[PDB]
């Protein structure tokens, strides 16, 4: 069934699973036309497909050409997401294929189930977690590859950098979700926290800075403070 | 006109014959039903006064043989049987008729209800859904499950309706996933009509049979089949005009006949609201929409 706080350790067991977030697939800017009407302009998007145990991120870049001449783009985007996830599964060796795919939005359930009919043993599940994966485009290196793309492309990343050398996947996922929630809540302030110390850099082959264990504790505290600060500002608390 | 004589009525029972029903008292001098219109299938059905559990009954066509009902005190039900001695059968019927021990099928001349509910229903197709080849009539009851229900337990006692599953490989061509899921025309026209049913008459016959089993027996799997066959048409953007017009007629008479007080258990709110207000055919079922909005506005 649905995945929630009760069965949270399930995410880090040895059954291969993927989260799929479609938030950033269909992205637009809204603007006025010369005649005073409103029009949209699509920009490149991405599918965020993540193994929460290993950190492997399959970032499928959705180039704006896939929308050309198509109607009902918000609906199509869900089917295109499901088509691409299905294609990814088929591309993986059998022993790497997931046993479960967890969609972050319930509207992805039917599209994905229909595309995965050939895989009756792969469970397609929703979640009651509110996950901040929409903020993936606040990670500078991910935003850059998406915006620079001139054609459809798949790029592989490890969203945990080398953290799993020192921490468990439960702790890594918790760190990731705290960072992404802070980036979603106040992107400017979160990036300031992450980059305010020029002596701590992001390796060429990494997404996040090279913090020591003690420095990660400080950063995590500051991210929590940011989220609480923004909560107080929002609700006048 | 034809006749279904009864050996006796040893237990008090409500007897249905098509859309009609009447009560028989324990050991009342009742010996059957006469004046049954030739040319249609019929259903004779039972609900015991002392045990409303198991509604059950028999689909039959008097053109296929001479049938009678005899109570079985071992199995505890009214059983249909076939009499192969025609001379003997005509004699038994004539005696019951002279002694006025039979009720008359109470058809009003103006009334086409039964024809309208069974227009496409044929006994030969009933006998393929309900498999018991040694008899020319078919037993159905309230508890019989369908083949689809069983896949999700005795196969010999099942309702072999055509399996319809919108999220199945049969319904969805590889490479046409969004297309086929949002517009079921392929599944309706190529898979179901051209492939399995061969024509719309057979499709409507199964739809009509499913409705009647739902209504007369409270058979839940039959209700599911009836709604699935409606939804498949309504969810197809390409349907022959003559099928849509005929469906509107079929559904109108079904909604008209449904007991008002069973609407809560026999009508699926989701399917009807989708079909009448959201589907491709939301504007193609004018007569059914009108009766539904006037008779069951709550459901909508
Ligand atoms: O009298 C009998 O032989 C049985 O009671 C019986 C046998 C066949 C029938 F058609 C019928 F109505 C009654």
């Amino acid at each position: 069934g649905a995945m929630n706080s009760s069965n949270y350790a399930e995410l880090f067991n040895n059954d291969i699973k993927l989260f799929v977030d479609d938030t950033n697939v269909y992205r637009v800017t809204v603007h006025k036309t010369f005649e005073g009407n409103v029009a949209t302009k699509a920009i490149n998007g991405c599918i965020f497909t993540l193994n929460p145990k290993t950190g492997h991120l399959f970032l499928k870049i959705i180039h704006t050409s896939v929308w050309a001449g198509q109607k009902r783009l918000s609906q199509l985007a869900k089917w295109k997401t499901a088509e691409e996830v299905s294609a990814l599964v088929r591309s993986l060796p059998k022993e790497e294929q997931p046993k479960q795919i967890i969609v972050t939005r319930k509207a992805m359930l039917d599209p994905l189930e229909v595309h995965m009919l050939d895989f009756p043993n792969i469970a397609i599940r929703p979640t009651e977690l509110r996950l901040p994966f929409s903020a993936a485009m606040s990670i500078d290196k991910l935003s850059d590859v998406v915006m620079k793309a001139t054609e459809p492309q798949m790029v592989l990343f490890n969203i945990y950098d080398d953290w799993l050398d020192r921490i468990s996947s439960y702790t890594a996922f918790s760190r990731l979700t705290l960072l992404l929630r802070a980036l979603k809540t106040n992107e400017e302030s979160a990036k300031m926290i992450l980059l305010s110390d020029p002596t701590i850099t992001i390796k060429s082959y990494h997404l996040w800075p090279s913090f020591t264990d003690e420095q990660w504790i400080t950063i995590e505290s500051q991210m929590r403070d940011l989220i609480l600060t923004e909560y107080g500002r929002k609700y006048n608390v | 006109m034809n006749t279904v004589p009864f050996t006796s009525a040893p237990i008090e029972v409500t007897i249905g014959i098509d859309q009609y029903s009447f009560n028989v008292k324990e050991n009342q001098p009742f010996h059957g039903i006469k004046d049954i219109p030739i040319g249609h299938v019929h259903v004779i059905h039972f609900q015991h006064a002392d045990n409303s559990s198991m509604r059950y009954g028999y689909w039959f066509d008097c053109r296929m043989g001479n049938f009678y009902i005899q109570y079985d005190p071992k199995d505890g039900l009214y059983k249909m049987m076939e009499e192969r001695d025609g001379a003997k059968f005509e004699n038994i019927v004539h005696n019951f008729k002279e002694r006025q021990m039979m009720v008359s099928y109470p058809k009003i001349d103006e009334d086409d209800t039964w024809y309208n509910l069974t227009e496409f229903v044929q006994m030969d197709k009933i006998r393929k859904i309900v498999r018991k080849d040694e008899n020319q009539f078919s037993y159905v009851d309230s508890s019989m499950t369908t083949v689809q229900e069983n896949e999700l337990s005795d196969p010999a006692h099942s309702l072999n309706y055509t399996v319809i599953n919108f999220k199945s490989r049969e319904a969805i061509r590889p490479g046409h996933e969004m297309e086929d899921f949002l517009d079921k025309s392929y599944y309706l026209n190529t898979v179901m009509l051209q492939g399995i049913f061969k024509n719309s008459s057979n499709y409507f016959g199964e739809l009509q049979f499913a409705f009647l089993n739902a209504m007369f027996f409270g058979n839940y799997g039959s209700s599911l089949q009836w709604h699935a066959m409606i939804e498949l048409i309504c969810s197809s953007a390409t349907v022959p005009k003559h099928m849509l017009d005929k469906l509107d007629e079929i559904l109108y008479y079904q909604i008209k006949t449904l007991p008002e007080q069973y609407s809560d258990i026999l009508l699926n709110e989701r399917v009807w609201n989708i079909c009448l207000y959201s589907s491709f055919q939301k504007n193609s079922l004018h007569n059914t929409e009108k009766i539904m909005e006037n008779k069951y506005p709550e459901l909508l």
